[PDB]
């Protein structure tokens, strides 16, 4: 009877636990990948500067 | 047009081959993939984000955290694999009546079509269940990942609905 | 048999814990929600980036080629 | 050199301006920021991945679960907000006191010293409980965020620690 | 009024001369530097200040220590617009106050000379002493000029009320 109160608790206790740690596993990939693309990203945009700065000086030497 | 694919199937069917043949032109090597890998792939002036989840048994449970406005589901079958083809039904129909993915359009991949007893479309078809649903839009779509055959052919069908 | 008290902590720790736990569950699925967008908007930008990239890298090309 | 850098503080503090204002050198218009922005800033050979996540009161939770992997917190505080300055002080401490965040370096952007009635650093360093922190490495940095003054001189301290 | 004893430290040059007596007189007076000590009592907001103000030239720091004993709150002045010697200024206040006998005294840093150009401001006097590195003290910077008195009794205060 009072056991019963305190196991109810105990389960929701445990599916709560699980679904933490799966969301936890989950967000901690993402925010790696964010980091990541965001980088990748600047790399990108900065290789793309240079060969357009390349292109105009390829012009002008033409 | 931007449309958000979520990319599943069981281990080993084929779908980090698939995504990397249409994005990097050419058949790479894998291992089995722990996390998710995600390209946008442009065919036809619509741009797909296809995200590629890992279809290990240990982490399958992480694909419900990954269905947010997910439009269109690809689900990659390896044909081959006859021991394992209700094992992907029950992983598919769990998948598509799940309330984030119940508009999502169903492509489904008949992966390892060149390997030598591997099941046809049809065949397909009936193992995962989906004939008698009249309710969502599906196609079955023959392929074979490490030559690229069969995949643009399943991007026309994502385009086409 | 276990007193009152004692089954009334563990009660009381469950409920907090409980509580807590589901507004945490709340909290990562929105923050989940928010990076998966990211990721998307992301990867898409960074795959403008590489059209625009090989797009002038072509035009370099001939530039050389002219040249 | 990188450095993932997570940038708090209550609503209205300044964050978003300060992101894109060394981002792009203009003071842009903002509203307050649900989820996040994150942009790469490089400044004398270090590559700062800058979050700027969302500080009105009841999202302050979200905060917690972007910790991870944080190298250096900055911590903007509105200094003509003095009110709300105890509230700062709260918060700052709930951060640095986290097991996820306890090999952080501090900087506090010491906000909005262009406003008339804005505190200075020298006022601050009690009310945001500063001088009390035990066995960690801050620095309090004054500026406006949209001069731009300051902001530079922040980042030098992160690259000297 | 409650009495306290105060030892006001730092490099030569400071102003702990000045500020002595800008406090015990309550007129600038021109300083010679001081070899030994001076001493004078001040009373604000109830608080009988016992200040001794003892010489800071490198030769006669030794000397520092015979003062430690009894001292309840420490006044560290720095010269703001001497950079070249503020790394001197930070080994010297540690030294203080990592002292046993010092262990238990409240710590006043004054940021002396704001009115000088390019002083150094109290948040930058916070990274060059080190103080991020203080442990268990109690601790503050006002910012002063001694040649005015702006900054002084701000700085009392804190001691007063802590
Ligand atoms: N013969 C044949 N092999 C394929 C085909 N597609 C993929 N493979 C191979 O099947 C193996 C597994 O492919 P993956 O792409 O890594 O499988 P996956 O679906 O990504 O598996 P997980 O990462 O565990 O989810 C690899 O050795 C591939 O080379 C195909 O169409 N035909
Ligand atoms: N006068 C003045 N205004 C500033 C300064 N910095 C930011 N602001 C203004 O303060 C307001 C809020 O700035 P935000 O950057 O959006 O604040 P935030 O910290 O990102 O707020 P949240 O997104 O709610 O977390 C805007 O109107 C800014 O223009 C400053 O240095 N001086
Ligand atoms: N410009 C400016 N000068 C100051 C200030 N405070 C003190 N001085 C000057 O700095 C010089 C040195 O001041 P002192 O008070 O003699 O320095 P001290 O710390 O007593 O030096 P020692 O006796 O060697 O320990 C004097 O010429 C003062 O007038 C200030 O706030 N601003
Ligand atoms: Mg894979
Ligand atoms: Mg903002
Ligand atoms: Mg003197």
């Amino acid at each position: 009877f009072m056991g019963r109160e305190v196991e109810n608790l105990i389960l929701e206790n445990t599916q709560l636990l699980e679904t933490k740690n799966a969301l936890n596993i989950v967000k901690n990939d993402l925010i790696a990948k964010v980091d990541e693309l965001t980088c990748e990203k600047d790399v990108l945009q900065g290789e793309l500067e240079a060969v357009k700065q390349a292109k105009l000086k390829l012009e002008e030497k033409n | 047009m931007e449309m958000r694919i979520l990319m599943l199937g069981l281990d080993a069917a084929g779908k980090t081959t698939i995504l990397y043949k249409l994005k990097l032109g050419q058949s790479v090597t894998t291992i089995p993939t722990v996390g998710f890998n995600v390209e946008t792939v442009t065919y036809k002036n619509v741009k797909f984000n296809v995200w590629d989840v890992g279809g290990l048994d240990k982490i399958r449970p992480l694909w419900r955290h990954y269905y947010t406005g997910t439009q269109g589901l690809i689900f990659v079958v390896d044909c081959a694999d006859r021991d394992r083809i209700d094992e992907a039904r029950q992983e598919l129909h769990r998948i598509i009546n799940d309330r984030e993915m119940r508009d999502a359009i169903i492509l489904i991949f008949a992966n390892k079509q060149d390997l030598p007893d591997a099941m046809k479309p049809h065949e397909i078809q009936e193992k995962l269940g989906l004939t008698r649903i009249r309710d969502r839009n599906w196609y079955v779509q023959p392929s074979c990942a490490t030559s690229g055959d069969g995949l643009y052919e399943g991007l026309t069908w994502l385009t086409s609905n």
